[PDB]
């Protein structure tokens, strides 16, 4: 039996923290309403009591609303929502003294999931963030219109990156072919302050394009061998798992 | 039917 | 159990201050309405009685009015709104003295709330304005109709800021790329007496229009490094953060 401590200025407002495997304790008076309050967005399905007549139970979203109608007054509550359930003693107490106005749950079990589930993602941010086991290339060479070409390019092996200076235009960048075709490729804007352009290709040939003016960037020392993709994501250390089943 | 008992009824059967 | 504070005048209207965690006693004599006055913008959701057919309940939006209607009525009041919900200890006074009309709630919740989000505004606003930390360059050149000359022209590093005369009529600004090709450039109007006219970008060229009258502008120094938008703002103190989450 759980039996909630009130607060410390009423005697009447009293605070219990909800667990699975023991029963709240109320200890209701005759003449009183007592207030229930339910986890933020918790879905109530449905109750019971030993006397349906006994206590009037009026509810609106995640509000609960009771008080005795007849004497000895002593049954039980189950109410079931989506989440969880919670379970009620209503005592009927035959000195008047001592009221539940109210009574509001802290929940261990929904922080406890939350804690983890962030636990979670901090340590798959880690792992992409971390970049370890990257080599990097450098030799990038250029010919055309120097003017809008890229302050620094550079490949970790799998992807090619161009910076450019903050105060110059974001140009388009395009695939080059070994015959002079032009292909689009899917580009990805990495960085602090949007200055990084991310290709998703290591490839001898490159042209980047604006308005009129065009640039060739070319690569001195394409590398066809590459590092296997073969945990399916950008990191060496994440995996991509097939949870669907089936 | 003292008007205590009428209060306590009258607060037993109201809603 | 905050008994509320008399009012200088009368003793019959109270103030109190709010709490989530205490209930207020009301005291309420024989044939007197009492008036509770919500605090504007609750949403009132329902309320609940200790005793339905003691005491009168009339309500239009954050308006409440209490009336005790049955002899010795000695319940309480539980009304939940979209934000709070207020609690009551209802005992009905025997002598029909001292009364209560009306009860007005202090919320220091709210205060403290907004009083906070004051100062948040205070210390963006002062960021924004103190621009410390900011260098300025003034080398430009010009040439074209001289009658439509801007009076002062400067750049930031981030933006470029062209003011003219009081009498001067406020022209438009085309962007001009290496090739001279015009194109449209966003520009904002600050200053005193809207005799400023910033131009969101940095350019070794500006041309300027009105009529059939041009006008170019040279930027003798123009830095092609500056410095990047570490922050999404104009200032590099006030940082910008995601606030939808999801």
């Amino acid at each position: 039996l759980d039996v909630p401590s009130s607060s410390r200025y009423d005697h009447r407002i009293r605070y219990v923290t909800y667990n699975p495997a023991d029963v709240v304790q109320v200890d209701t008076v005759l003449g009183v309403a007592t207030h229930i309050m339910l986890e933020e967005g918790e879905q109530y399905l449905t109750h019971a009591f030993g006397d349906s007549e006994a206590y009037a139970f009026a509810r609106k979203g995640r509000h609960i609303f009771i008080k005795p109608q007849a004497e000895l007054a002593n049954t039980n509550l189950i109410v079931v929502t989506d989440r969880r359930s919670y379970k009620f003693r209503l005592q009927m107490r035959n000195d008047r003294n001592g009221a539940m106005y109210e009574l509001a749950f802290r929940y261990p079990d929904t922080q406890a999931r939350q804690t983890r589930e962030a636990n979670a993602r901090a340590a798959v941010e880690a792992a992409f963030e971390q970049r370890v086991g990257a080599y990097y290339n450098l030799k990038y060479m250029m010919s055309g219109d120097k003017d809008i070409a890229p302050v620094n390019a550079w490949d970790d092996g799998r992807f090619t990156y161009f910076k450019f200076s903050a105060n110059a235009d974001l140009p388009s960048i395009y695939f080059v072919d070994a015959e002079g075709n032009e292909s689009l490729v899917p580009r990805t804007t990495v960085g602090s302050s949007n200055n990084i352009i991310a290709v998703h290709k290591v490839n001898p040939k490159w042209m980047i394009r604006l308005g009129n003016r065009a640039l060739a960037i070319f690569n001195e020392a394409y590398d066809p061998n590459g590092v296997p993709n073969d945990t399916g994501t950008a990191s060496p250390a994440v995996r991509r798992v097939n949870k669907g089943g089936n | 039917k003292t008007p205590y008992e009428l209060a306590r009824e009258r607060m037993l059967r109201s809603g």
